[PDB]
RNA sequence: GGGUACGACCAUACUUGGCCGAAUGCACCAUAUCCCGUCCGAUUUGUGAAGUUAAGCGGCCACAGGCCUCGUUAGUACGGCGAUCAGUGAUGGCGCUGGAACCCGGGGUGUUGUACUCU
RNA sequence: GAACACAAGCGUAAAUGCUUGCUUGAUUAACGAUUUCCAGUACGAAUCGAGACUGCGAAAGCAAGGCCAGCGAUCCUUUGC
RNA sequence: AAAGCAAAUGAUUAGAGGGACCUAUUCUCAAACUUUAAAUGUGCAAACAACCCAGCCUU
């Protein structure tokens, strides 16, 4: 009789780390949120208020409401043929800041400062070379490998 | 050094006495007289068929005294045991104690209401500095040197006043 | 048998540092830094009040991340500077280094001119005016504002760590406070003896113990004026808050 | 080169023992008229300086435990895809490819922010 | 390695445990929004808010039951405003 | 999945050093044990109804 409460298979999933127990740090008090932004939510399990559904542990959505000690979420969940955006409510100590955007941003950052450059004349620094490209190769000794036998009585327990 | 000689920190006299009736009320007023100051009851923990007590019960009766009062009611407590103890008296610790069977013989003008009773009595010796394992703030250990230890316990007890036998 | 095994220090987790060492409670800790996320990382100041055997401190600090910043920091041990050089622990002590730390705080802001708070010194809960508490108006300019940490003092009627509460309010800071704890409070009539507190203020009760010393030193430096130098005292960091011994 | 107050990460910071500790400070420490609280000024609360580094604290050390890191275990165990593959079966190797864990060995034993400060 | 009414799992050490002091946030809460089952219906349970009046605290703050199982449409009867 | 019991919980064989007992080992295990931990998986991002830079207005 498997039975369908609200956490129904929750035994390894809402568990701390080995040697990791206790309550949110400070650090994480201090986050500040702001709309629009991205962020992971994951169940800390020594917080009871405010734990989202097992479903939404490990997932990663844009926050679309900040209120005094709660964060709302835009979370996409496919249901049979389509996929639903469902906004889920939580505390603040479910929701960590995402970094799926920092790659981005640092290519943004890089252009512009191609950009700056150029204008300015100063020189740009060298390109990287690839190694797949031919080229010589002179080795000082070269070495045989031919399965000596002593492989063979060495692979017996 | 100056402290580190070896202090009498408090003195416990318990009475435990069976039933929670006029025995014990008897027993808090005796008490009180002898160490002129108020007691406290105590309650049972589980409930013993053997022993005739039940849980959360009123027992015993105890008290514990530090200063000068101290000091003359251990001078009492030795002189009726004429300052003779023995060689398991004394605990690695640091401490020792004894029990007299009468409290008529400490020098109490007996009463015919009151009765007769035995106690206990629990001396604890220890340095100057200890308070760092009891203080609230910054709660740390005292030094294993300089810990009280079982040695220096009777040396002690025979520079005051001897008469140990092993 | 032995518990302290190898395999007991495997399994240990350790606390954190300032735990161990017995300087810190989180669990107030963590309900004194938490603000609405609503606010967006808006400053929110507290007023630490530490007593040690020989000296006051009063510091002012807002939390970070990297680590606590700490603004206009005031000693006990500064008060020989201004005319008191005795005692610097008791309940007059920790008055006036309460004034200054506050007036320090203020002149720094430039905001000493106004919010000058109270010159004559009376025990009178009078009110402390918030954001959330406009004890009426709401257009005036709002006091500088702060909320007393004490750590892990016992909260007592008549505790030295609410004197240097009393001396703050009184310099002009906003400290959202209640009277229970003032030393001339009645909890039965619910009601607070101003005489008593201002007395304690000033020290009488150290002079009174004083005088009985040496009298009872007959048959075994001069009262009467702790409120002498404990006004000039007043004046004085009214005065000049700012200067300190250089060196 | 250090101290104190408030911290961040929360064992390279913990546990046991030994040795040393210039100054500022931190402590142990003296005592109960008043505020306050206890069976007991032990803790707690209010007022002082009589003594001391004994302890706490800091620093160093230990064929010390633990913890952290790098190798080894090992291209081993296990795996995705393929066969009109082998074998009575149980199972197994092959082709294209991904890739562990303990034991064990070498090394290491806190980093750092704001303010007031001592040499 | 105890305890947290009860089945089990998770969680917790100056505490979510024990003792004690004071209390009635187990009230009202303008048809606010959302999760679980799911047809993205209802019922049950739960999460994040706004307003009134309060409780405990020196304060920050916590609390509109005891964390997650413990319950019920149309018609009809009956009570409150 | 694997691995481990020389690590917590549970089961379990035998010698040794100081008849129970203690210490360090040792044979052998786990769907309702686990410090560790794959392969195959699973969420998000990879530009115009957008992002920067500057100055400006409103609450
Ligand atoms: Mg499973
Ligand atoms: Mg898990
Ligand atoms: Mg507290
Ligand atoms: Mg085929
Ligand atoms: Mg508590
Ligand atoms: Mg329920
Ligand atoms: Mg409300
Ligand atoms: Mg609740
Ligand atoms: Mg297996």
């Amino acid at each position: 009789v498997h039975s369908h409460g609200y956490k129904c298979g929750t035994r390894h999933l809402f568990a701390k780390k080995f040697r990791k127990h206790g309550v949110p740090s400070v650090s994480t008090i201090l986050t500040n949120f702001k709309v629009g932004d991205y962020v992971d939510v994951v169940a800390d399990a020594a917080v009871r208020a405010g734990m989202p559904h097992k479903y939404y542990h490990g997932r990663t959505g844009i926050v679309w409401n900040v209120t005094p000690r709660g964060v709302g979420v835009i979370i996409n969940k496919p249901v049979r043929n389509r996929t639903v955006r469902k906004r889920i409510c939580v505390r603040f100590e479910h929701v960590r800041k995402s970094r799926c955007q920092e790659a981005f941003k640092q290519k943004l950052k890089d252009l512009e400062a191609f950009r700056a450059a150029k204008k300015a004349g100063t020189p740009l620094p060298p390109k990287k070379v690839s190694t797949r490209n031919g080229g010589f190769v002179c080795p000082k000794k070269v070495e045989v490998l031919a399965r000596r036998t002593a492989d063979y009585e060495a692979m017996i327990p | 050094n100056p402290m580190r000689e070896i202090v009498v920190k408090k003195l416990c006299i318990n009475i435990c006495v069976g039933e929670s009736g006029d025995r014990l009320t008897r027993a808090s007023k005796v008490l009180e007289q002898l160490c002129e100051q108020t007691p406290v009851l105590s309650r049972a923990r589980l409930t013993v068929r053997t022993f005739g007590i039940r849980r959360n019960e009123k027992i015993a009766v105890h008290c514990t005294v530090r200063g000068k009062k101290a000091e003359e009611l251990l001078e009492k407590g030795l002189k009726v045991k004429e300052f003779e103890l023995k060689s398991y008296n004394f605990s690695d610790t640091g401490s020792f104690g004894f029990g007299i069977s009468e409290h008529i013989d400490l020098g109490i003008k007996y009463d015919p209401s009151t009765g007769i009773y035995g106690m206990d009595f629990y001396v604890v010796l220890g340095r100057r500095g200890e308070r760092v394992a009891h203080r609230k703030r910054r709660v740390s250990r005292v030094g294993f040197n300089h810990r009280v230890r079982k040695e220096e316990a009777m040396k002690w007890f025979e520079k005051v006043h001897d008469g140990i036998i092993f | 048998k032995v518990v302290k095994n190898k395999a007991y220090y495997k399994r240990f987790q350790v606390k954190y540092r300032r735990r161990r060492e017995g300087k810190t409670d989180y669990h107030a800790r963590r309900r004194m830094v938490l603000q609405d996320k609503t606010k967006f990382g808006t400053p929110k100041y507290r007023l630490v009040v530490r007593i040690t055997n020989r000296d006051v401190i009063a510091q002012i600090v807002h939390a970070k991340v990297v680590g606590d910043e700490v603004v206009m920091a005031a000693y006990s041990h500064e008060l020989p500077l201004f005319g008191i050089e005795h005692g610097l622990t008791n309940y007059a002590a920790a008055y006036a280094t309460g004034l200054l730390v506050a007036r320090r705080m203020l002149a720094k802001l430039g905001l000493a001119e106004k919010f000058v708070g109270v010159k004559e010194v009376d025990g009178s809960y009078a009110a402390v005016r918030t954001k959330d508490d406009d004890q009426g108006d709401d257009e005036s300019r709002f006091p500088f504002k702060a909320i007393l940490d004490v750590g892990l003092a016992r909260t007592t009627t008549g505790a030295r760590v609410f004197g240097v509460l009393k001396g703050a309010v009184d310099g002009g800071l906003a400290v959202p406070h209640r009277p229970n704890r003032f030393p001339g409070y009645n909890k039965e009539s619910d009601a607070l003896n101003a005489k008593v507190h201002r007395d304690r203020i000033f020290g009488r009760h150290v002079a009174d113990y004083l005088k009985q010393v040496r009298e009872e030193a007959s048959s075994n430096v001069s009262p009467d004026d702790m409120e002498g130098m404990y006004k000039r005292a007043h004046a004085a960091i009214r005065a000049d808050p700012t200067k300190r011994r250089a060196k």
